Parts: structure tokens; C-alpha cells; sequence
């Protein structure tokens, strides 16, 4: 089992009437298999008491994903801004964005998917091609792909 | 090959944005403590080596020890930071190097490259001095010290490409 990215920060927000919830957004891969985790950091820093623990609000916004259930990544970035992803997932269930910090934390974290995917899978476009690059604020669509 | 480096030091004296002064040219004045793990990779060359750094960023407050001991092991040089406006800071870098060698299980620990750096070096009211940070590394290692300041940019690049070149040295 070992980590191939790690974000702190990336939000989520469960409902659009509720503020977003800041997290630990991470990939890891145990043989092959990579999953996605994001985690709320009231959960990771300790700061909820060895009684309450176990069942805490936020253990019902804890995710965790295997890509391999993942065909597309709807990614958003706009300018002067934090990238979104959406993850859409086979079973048509509806996830909520995460959204990273200001920066190139999107792209750093596709291509960490990237690299990890190797070599039995792979993001289409490819993120070096030309269609790579996204269209134009910017929009990525990528699948995942096993050849 | 790929040359991993880690940053350790107590919470504040500039481990994140020490990285991303590096790798991105960017400095942030904001608080936040670094919950979980991250790390950017970084090319360069150095003594006429090509070379992939990848540079892992860490918790330095106590009570996140468990999010980033897992990740001491397989690294290949330490960067061992504290500030220089922060005296407990520098008095915590024994602590910072016997924590690592626990957790990272390394052969040969008094072969083990560390580089130490006291961060915030543009600000001029200091509680360290750099005569003391110098006579401390002298005299549990022999390791090279760094003065730095992610702010302004002070030998930030200098303190990442020793670390590269410690690594190379040590191969061996
Ligand atoms: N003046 C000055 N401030 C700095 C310098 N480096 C970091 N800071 C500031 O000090 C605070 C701590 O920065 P961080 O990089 O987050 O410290 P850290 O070591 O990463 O802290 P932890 O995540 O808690 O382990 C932030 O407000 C930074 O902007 C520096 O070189 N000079
Ligand atoms: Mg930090």
C-alpha cells in the first residue's frame, strides 16, 4: 500500500446551502488497484475526542473511490483560481466536486493519476497531447483507459 | 535516479513554504498547519548529473506524528529545519534527527545526509544565532548548514542542490 499523491485543503461542500468542508484529498495503490480517498480534516487532526470518534458527522463525508469504477474526470479550472474535479463514476451516482487550492494542485494531481495508471491504464487525451491541454477559463474531460 | 528528500522541523518554521518557494517561485504569508503529506517533484542538474528530486512536505506539529512517520522510510536525505526566530524550534533538532532515524530505519544513521536549515533569516530579531546553529551541526555530524528564508528567496535553491549533492556523494 503506498501513496502516489496527497493534497491538503481540497474542499468539498455535501450541499450548496452549507459552506465547504476543507479535507485530505489522496490516491493510493495496494497492487494494482488505485483508490481515491478524500477525508475531512476534523477526522485527521485529532480534534474530535476518543468517545465521539467513531461516529462523527463527518465519517458520513469521508469518500473513497476505486478509479477502476471512475470512466470520466470533469475538471475545471478557471483563472486567479482553484481547479475543480467531478469523478463519474459507472454507477451514475452523483458526487459532489472537489476543489483544490489556488494553484496547479489540478494538473499535478492528473498527473500523478497518470503516472500511476501505468502501464495497464491511462488518461484519454493523454495529458503531454495536444487535446491534453484542455479547451478554452478551461475545461478538461479525461477517460479512463485500459488498453 | 529519483532522490527523495524530506522536510522536518517543528510546526511554523517554514517547511511548506520552503518547498514551495523552490518549486513554484511562489511565497504565501498565510497560517496553516499541514495536516497530511505532499510532494512535488523537482528536475535539475547538479555537478553534471541529471536528476529527478522528489521533495516531501510534512506535519512538524507533535500530534500529527502519525501522518508522517510512515513516510521517513526510504528517504535519501533530510532536510532538518527549524527558525531563527524560534529558539524552542532550534532546540528541538536532536529531537527531529532521533525521531527520523527511529521511524526511517536507515542502516548506517551516522552516514545518513542530513542538511540543516534556519529558516527565516529576513527577519532580524533573531533568538538563534548563527555561531550556535553552526557549533550545533559541527557537533552532531558535521552537516551543512543553510540560512534561508523562504520570503526572499535566500539561499533556498543553495539548501536543495547540497541535499542532491550530499545524496550523490553518498553512492559511494
Ligand atoms: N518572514 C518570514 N516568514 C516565513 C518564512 N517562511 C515561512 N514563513 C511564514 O511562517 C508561517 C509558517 O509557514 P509554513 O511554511 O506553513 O510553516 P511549516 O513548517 O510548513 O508549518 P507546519 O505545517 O505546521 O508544519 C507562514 O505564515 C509563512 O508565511 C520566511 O522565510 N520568512
Ligand atoms: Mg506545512
Amino acid at each position: 500500500a503506498t501513496l502516489l499523491y496527497g493534497k491538503n485543503n481540497v474542499l468539498v461542500q455535501p450541499r450548496d446551502d452549507m459552506e465547504a468542508v476543507p479535507g485530505y484529498l489522496s490516491l493510493h495503490q495496494t497492487a494494482d488497484v488505485m483508490t481515491l480517498k478524500w477525508t475531512p480534516n476534523q477526522l485527521m487532526n485529532g480534534s474530535v475526542g476518543d468517545l465521539d470518534y467513531e461516529k462523527s458527522v463527518y465519517w458520513d463525508y469521508a469518500v473513497t473511490i476505486r478509479l477502476e469504477e471512475i470512466v470520466y474526470l470533469h475538471c475545471h479550472q478557471q483563472v486567479d483560481s482553484g481547479g475543480t474535479v467531478v469523478l463519474v463514476s459507472q454507477d451514475g451516482i452523483q458526487r459532489p466536486p472537489f476543489r483544490f487550492p489556488k494553484g496547479g494542485h489540478l494538473l499535478q494531481f492528473l498527473s500523478c493519476l497518470e503516472n500511476g495508471l501505468l502501464p495497464h491504464g491511462q488518461l484519454d487525451p493523454p495529458l503531454w497531447s495536444q487535446r491534453g491541454k484542455g479547451k478554452v477559463a478551461t475545461d478538461y474531460v479525461f477517460r479512463i483507459i485500459y488498453p | 535516479s529519483l532522490f527523495k528528500i524530506i522536510l522536518l522541523g517543528d510546526g511554523g518554521v517554514g517547511k511548506s513554504s520552503l518547498m514551495n518557494r523552490y518549486v513554484t517561485n511562489k511565497f504565501d504569508s498565510q497560517l496553516f498547519h499541514t495536516i497530511g503529506v505532499e510532494f512535488l517533484n523537482k528536475d535539475l542538474e547538479v555537478d553534471g548529473h541529471f536528476v529527478t528530486m522528489q521533495i516531501w512536505d510534512t506535519a512538524g506539529l507533535e500530534r500529527f506524528r502519525s501522518l508522517r512517520t510512515p513516510f521517513y522510510r526510504g528517504s535519501d536525505c533530510c532536510l532538518l529545519t527549524f527558525s531563527v526566530d524560534d529558539s524552542q524550534s532550534f532546540q528541538n533538532l536532536s529531537n527531529w534527527k532521533k525521531e527520523f532515524i527511529y521511524y526511517a530505519d536507515v542502516k548506517e544513521p551516522e552516514s545518513f545526509p542530513f542538511v540543516i536549515l534556519g529558516n527565516k533569516t529576513d527577519i532580524k530579531e533573531r533568538q538563534v544565532s548563527t555561531e550556535e546553529a553552526q557549533a550545533w551541526c559541527k557537533d552532531n555530524g558535521d552537516y551543512p548548514y543553510f540560512e534561508t528564508s523562504a520570503k526572499d528567496s535566500t539561499n533556498v535553491a543553495a539548501a536543495f542542490e547540497e541535499a542532491v549533492r550530499r545524496i550523490l556523494a553518498t553512492e559511494d
